[PDB]
RNA sequence: CCAUCUAUAAUUUUGAAUAAAAAUUUUGCCGUUGCUAUGGC
């Protein structure tokens, strides 16, 4: 009774709107008041204040609905976006996430803006520049909801993705700025949300980023820390990605500066027990060929004796050698030579490995297997000078 | 006529996110 | 600006490197104008 | 429910963008370090360059696709602005321009139904000996 | 290929128990019919 008339209601809603001629569609009406200059303004400032209720009307039903009518909500909404263009949808939507009151509404409302820009070009650069400001200040106040606060951070996340560089300065600082005191937030999602941020922000900014290194690479590598300790967090799989992800993003847009705390950042490498070996093999890649192999065969030392040695982790074990065996057969002629006391220390440990290791004979087989071809790799590639005092 | 019968015969991405919300 | 703030020896060099590599250039153009 | 989701949508954004062939996110001991090593040199041969212009280009016609909407979209209401104001008497300067232009246009494709003017001077020569037998009037 | 070493499976100790742990050693597809066998492509 009441709900068949409302499936038809919207159904009548649905086919006024519907974008089945210039004088029916109402689209093209809205551009030619725009496009016309003698339209007045204060018309145009009709326009735009009555599609914000209209859009807000359509998006109370959907926040407040029945699947049938669920779906045809969609469809007049999806007839309301397109009612307007861009540089109007922007104007008229933006003043009403502050005005609106429901937090449903004012997360409906973010997705949307982020979908406009979805498909736009660098005619929308001043727009954005707009978008993001108002986002900006918003975030301070949307700290209580943590649905609006993680998706505000989602959208500056492909803003900053899509033509980021072409954004003001100010704008990207700013970004920066933001995530880095969001990274400490106890909800796991702003976390999450925070890293991916810093990730596009720095591969944007570059070396103009270092000014704000302190406050990323220290910060993320506790964060590590913490994550393997919740091992029970439902999104930890999701975290140790966005860590991952993060040192991937900086080890390839700053690696000179990275190059100091690499090891710290092997180490999240060996024991992110929740991603992926391909994510984590991957982004090893990265590091043999963006970071002097100097200084990893030098780390590679004193990370065995440390941490993998005792570790008796299978995961952790193979990822080593995946690296030292990298590095042997990229590192140069004359940066063998040089760091040959280091590599044939660790390879001394290597061979010792048998005593300490827990597994079984055929792992530890395996593993001397692979030991010694590279150990013949490293041991070729050098001269009679060096290799004759430590034989 | 069997026969030929058988040789016949052989020759919105803000949607998806808007409906988990209402679910929570 | 050079950050010096919590970052050590090595990656000040780094910051110094990018910028007098960067200054250079145009300091040798303006000796050459002089000269 | 959706802060999984969103957190999902976002590290599945990061993958693509630094790691394009690594998937998303959704026994003896001695084989477990094989793989691993054979993992290796497979991702290393994998040809990463041709997934990001894949992707590119997916994307590139999408927008390609859209702009030629706006474009076609404007065009028709730019003309019906045009339509509303001549009709008014409302012509701006530009407004008086264009159509200006459209009287050249169509002006100058006509001229080549007009056809030459050297032809019409023997064209009416045989025209008139044609029409004076046939119509006579001399009487 | 053989042997060896692993893996899988079974009996056993602490154990309410899980648990670890020594130790040892009928069809490609579709049915019907039993609790097994044969009908169609």
């Amino acid at each position: 009774e009441f709900l068949t008339f409302m499936n038809n209601t919207f159904e009548f809603i649905n086919k006024i709107t519907e974008e089945t001629d210039v004088r029916r569609n109402l689209r093209l009406k809205v551009y030619s008041v725009l496009l016309d200059e003698t339209s007045d303004k204060k018309l145009i400032r009709n326009i735009r204040e009555e599609f914000g209720t209209l859009l807000e009307g359509v998006l109370f039903f959907i926040n407040s609905v029945t699947t049938e009518i669920k779906e045809i909500l969609f469809k007049v909404l999806g007839n309301v976006l397109q009612i307007l263009p861009v540089d109007e949808f922007v104007n008229a939507v933006l003043p009403l996430l502050s005005t609106s009151t429901n937090e449903d509404i004012r997360y409906h409302l973010t997705l949307v803006i982020g979908s406009k820009f979805e498909l736009e070009g660098s005619e929308a650069i001043p727009i954005v520049n707009n978008v993001m400001k108002v986002l900006l200040d918003r975030m301070p106040l949307e700290s209580k909801s943590v649905v609006i606060s993680q998706v505000i951070l989602n959208t500056m996340t492909a803003l900053v993705s899509k033509y980021g560089k072409k954004l003001e300065g100010s704008i990207l600082t700013q970004a920066l700025t933001l995530a880095t005191e969001k990274v400490s937030s106890d909800m796991t999602e702003v976390k999450i949300s925070s890293l991916a941020l810093i990730t596009n922000c720095v591969q944007v900014l570059g070396v103009k980023s270092i000014a704000f290194y302190p406050k990323i690479v220290p910060p993320s590598i506790k964060l590590f820390d913490a994550s393997l300790a919740d091992s029970s967090n439902p999104l930890k799989e999701q975290l140790q990605v966005a860590i991952l992800l993060l040192f991937a993003g900086l080890i390839k847009r700053i690696p000179s500066f990275l190059m100091s705390n690499i090891l710290d950042v092997l180490h999240v490498i060996y024991f992110s027990r929740e991603v992926d070996s391909s994510i984590r093999l991957s982004v090893i890649s990265l590091i043999i060929e963006n970071i002097d192999l100097k200084e990893v065969l030098k780390v590679l030392f004193r990370i065995w004796s440390t941490e993998i040695a005792t570790s008796n982790d299978t995961v952790a074990v193979s990822l080593f050698l995946s690296t030292l065996e990298s590095t042997v057969e990229n590192i140069d002629k004359k940066s063998a030579t040089s760091q040959s006391p280091i590599f044939f220390k660790l390879l001394l440990s290597l061979f010792e490995f048998r005593s300490i290791s827990s597994f079984d004979n055929n792992t530890i087989s395996r593993i001397e297997a692979s030991v010694h071809e590279i150990s013949n790799s490293y041991v070729l590639k050098m001269n009679d000078k060096v290799f004759r005092p430590l034989f | 006529k069997k026969q030929v019968e058988q040789r016949l015969e052989f020759y919105l991405a803000i949607q998806e996110a808007m409906e988990l919300y209402n679910k929570d | 600006e050079i950050t010096v703030d919590g970052l050590d020896a090595n990656q000040v060099w780094w910051q110094v490197k990018l910028v007098l590599d960067s200054i250079d250039g145009d300091l040798i153009q303006g000796i050459q104008e002089l000269k | 429910q959706t802060s999984k989701y969103q957190a999902t949508s976002v590290v599945n954004g990061l993958l693509s963008n630094l790691l394009p062939g690594v998937p998303k996110i959704r026994g003896s001991k001695a084989q477990l370090i094989d793989r691993n090593l054979k993992k290796r040199v497979q991702l290393q041969n994998r040809d990463v360059h041709k997934i990001k212009k894949k992707c590119k280009l997916v994307k590139k016609k999408k927008v390609k696709k859209h702009k030629l909407d706006k474009e076609q979209l404007e065009q028709l209401a730019k003309h019906q602005v045009l339509k509303k104001h001549q009709h008014e008497g409302t012509l701006t300067d530009h407004e008086r321009k264009y159509l200006n232009k459209l009287i050249k246009r169509n002006s100058q494709n006509l001229r080549s139904w007009d056809l030459e003017e050297e032809v019409r001077d023997e064209l009416e020569d045989i025209q008139q000996s044609i029409l004076k037998d046939t119509v006579s009037t001399a009487n």
